[PDB]
């Protein structure tokens, strides 16, 4: 009848690395702050990045979200609250909430959310939708192939007709983790000292591989174990967006070498180039059998995921799957991840069916995904009916959810 | 000193122009419509024959 | 009976799609020539404005989200001659043999 | 053939000079600007044209 | 050449941004009097029932 009508409904899309809202109709979440929080022994939460990033005693690090899914509800009310009091500055109770959820959520899981989110918020209305098919609705694709590589898992999923096809998900445990955890392995072996920036009181410029010239921050109040490794991992994800990239083809040491080098400096001041090694890391995510930690394993390639992923799919719809490929998660950013991800992609895919990948290699289009195809669902006048109110909620019960979102 | 001059100036004007034509491509890299007219939208038919 | 392993056998009260096997199919966003179906409502066509009377190149109507109607454009590598193209050198003159033979839809406005 | 939109003279030093007019011309499809040899600001002046005012030049 | 384009959202990259209409484009002083000869309609954000 005409364009979709807009509710004033909130979307939240709340993941592993950084939990991110908005409003529905916008283009853009207007917050994303680190879902890792601080805890001190309900406990006192510190939830934004403005809190984070201050040492505080006996302040430890943890994450609402395991695998994909909330484990600690505790930790997921605080973050809601946070998110409601801080940022969208607006009473839970008047604003229709639209929320994410990993393609493999149990119903448990479900249920346990609708129940908190209709008594704890008394929201008037809510639903519940996958990532993959958010995914797949950002991009105007009603069908099509998710290939999402966050920080806890790479994940293939194939979408059809707005329906995630639950028996074609693989998963694989490479994700950004993974390439955290290999840069900390490298840092070791090359006996980089990790100085995290809250410690460096000053420093002065050094030569290259010249031992770090720095002055430790006085008066610092111990921490706990969590929270160095926290900011550790906060300063590696930082070398890896900066540094690392894809190789365009299959590894190999002489072509990687010839290739010019990319100098990183750390936050104690020290420098290096990097070599051929910035390289040697993300090959991980495609040719797992090379990866130093298990060469006998079982892990799958992020190519070999998605070939796996349609392969269990019907046949019908392997064309459909194959011709709307769209790549999304944080941890495709790393530089040519697409262009490698098509050529291997382009060289395993049967000729007779047409292989596309979307061209959406941008940051906000890979890791806001999720949130731009929410508002785009939340914002349109059909979805109306979709949404689960709170009679609805009073009269079929915790089950409603089961039936009402699929 | 004339002779100096003429070549100089000449030399300088070649640059000045140089110059605004570079000045002319950067602003024509930049978008050159964003909006049009309402008339347009809604009070006329595209056709063709 | 080379055949017979995989027969077609029409049954009575039945219809049936024949298989694409000249061109792979493509969705319908997409130009018949790659195979696609082609859909109108998503074909980039050479547009003209009436402010400025200058050809915009290719370009879609679309709704948008208050009925505001847009104009989409799409980018072409003769987007300057497409700038230059009015009242219908070498590519040039290859466009303009294109477009006066009407091999080209071009659109301009009309008054209801 | 166009509609003026400036008419600023290019002052310069002498090897008030002027080497250059520049006048710009508007018209549906676009703007153009064209360096025109000084000595037309006789006839600009003859013709008293103005900012807004349709013009056009002959190229001999 | 290709005839015409086809695509989605957007062809590439590199395309042009859509042109949205407005008024006053040409200066609002020209558009003074018809903006000021009328008054808008009334908005309001009201509830209503869906049937569905
Ligand atoms: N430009 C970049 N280059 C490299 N890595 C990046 C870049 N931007 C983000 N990352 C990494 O992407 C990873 C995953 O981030 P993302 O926002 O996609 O996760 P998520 O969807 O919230 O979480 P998950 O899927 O694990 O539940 C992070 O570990 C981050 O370090
Ligand atoms: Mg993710």
């Amino acid at each position: 009848v005409y364009g979709g009508d807009e509710v004033g409904a909130l979307v939240f899309d709340i993941g592993s690395y950084t939990v991110r809202a908005g409003y529905a109709g916008e283009d853009c979440p207007k917050v994303d702050f680190p879902t890792a929080i601080g805890m001190v022994v309900g406990p006192t939460y510190y939830i934004d990045t403005n809190a984070l990033r201050v040492p505080r005693e006996n302040m430890e690090a943890i994450s609402p979200l395991k695998n994909g899914m909330v484990e600690d509800w505790d930790s997921f009310q605080a973050i809601l609250d946070h998110t409601y009091k801080m940022h969208v500055k607006s009473e839970a109770s008047l604003h229709p909430v639209l929320m994410s959820e990993a393609p493999w959520n149990t119903r448990a899981k479900r249920e346990k959310l609708t129940e908190l989110m209709f008594e704890h918020y008394n929201i008037p209305a809510f639903f519940l939708c996958k990532t993959a098919v958010l995914t797949a609705f950002a991009n105007g694709r009603s069908t099509g192939l998710i290939l999402d590589s966050g920080a806890t898992h790479t994940t293939a999923i194939p979408v059809h007709d707005g329906y995630v096809l639950q028996q074609g998900i693989v998963k694989s445990p490479l994700a950004g983790d993974f390439i955290t955890m290999q840069c900390r392995e490298l840092f070791q072996e090359m006996n980089i000292e990790l100085v995290p920036p809250y410690m460096i009181a000053s420093k002065e410029a050094v030569r290259e591989g010249s031992p770090a010239n720095w002055k430790r921050k006085e008066k610092l109040p111990q921490v706990t174990r969590s929270w160095h490794n926290y900011m550790c991992n906060c300063v590696i994800q930082d070398f890896q967006a900066s540094v690392l990239q894809v190789s365009d083809s299959t590894y190999d040491e002489q072509v990687a070498a010839q290739m010019p080098t990319v100098h990183y400096e750390f936050p104690n001041g020290y420098n290096c180039d990097f070599g051929a090694e910035r390289l040697k890391i993300p090959e991980g995510l495609f040719d797992p059998s090379n990866v130093k930690g298990l060469s006998g394993n079982t892990m799958l390639g992020v190519s070999h995921v998605v070939t796996t992923s349609v392969g269990m799919c019907d046949i019908d719809i392997r064309p459909g799957l194959y011709g709307s490929v769209i790549v999304a998660g944080g941890n495709t950013l790393i530089q040519s991840f697409t262009d490698r991800l098509n050529r291997e992609l382009s060289q395993k895919t049967p000729p007779s069916m047409r292989l596309k990948l979307i061209a959406n290699n941008t940051t906000v289009e890979r890791r806001f995904s999720s949130w731009i195809g929410g508002s785009i669902l939340a914002s349109l006048g059909t979805f109306q009916q979709m949404w689960i109110s709170k009679q609805e909620y009073e009269e079929g019960g915790k089950q409603c959810v089961e039936r009402k979102c699929p | 000193a004339v002779m100096t001059a003429v070549r100089a100036w000449e030399f300088w004007n070649l640059k000045t122009l140089q110059e605004r034509e570079a000045r002319l491509r950067l602003e024509q890299e930049e978008a050159e419509l964003l909006t049009y007219t309402r008339e347009d939208a809604y009070s006329m038919e595209y056709v063709y024959e | 009976d080379p055949d017979g392993p995989f027969a077609f056998r029409r049954k009575a009260g039945c219809q049936y799609y024949a298989p694409h096997l000249d061109q792979t199919g493509n969705w319908p966003w997409t130009s018949p020539k790659d195979g696609g179906l082609g859909d109108v409502r998503y074909r980039y066509c050479l547009t003209t404005l009436t402010v400025p009377q200058r050809c915009i190149g290719f370009a879609r109507r679309r709704v948008g989200r208050g009925g505001r109607v847009l104009l989409d454009r799409a980018h072409s590598d003769y987007d300057s001659v497409f700038h230059h193209l009015d009242l219908e050198s070498k590519d040039l003159s290859q466009i303009l043999v294109n477009i006066k033979s009407c091999r080209w839809r071009h659109f301009r406005p009309r008054t209801p | 053939e166009g509609e003026v939109t400036e008419l600023t003279p290019c002052e310069t030093e002498n090897p008030k000079t002027i080497s250059h007019v520049i006048i710009g011309l508007k018209t549906a499809k676009g703007t153009k600007q064209l360096k025109l040899d000084p000595s037309i600001f006789e006839s600009l002046q003859k013709e008293r044209v103005e900012a807004g005012d349709v013009i056009y030049i002959e190229a001999n | 050449m290709h005839r015409e384009v086809y695509a989605l959202l957007y062809s590439d990259k590199k395309d042009a941004p859509p042109l949205l209409p407005s008024d006053t484009g040409q200066g609002y002083r020209t558009v003074k009097a018809k903006l000021g000869s009328k008054k808008v309609r009334p908005w309001k954000w009201m509830p209503f029932t869906n049937p569905a």
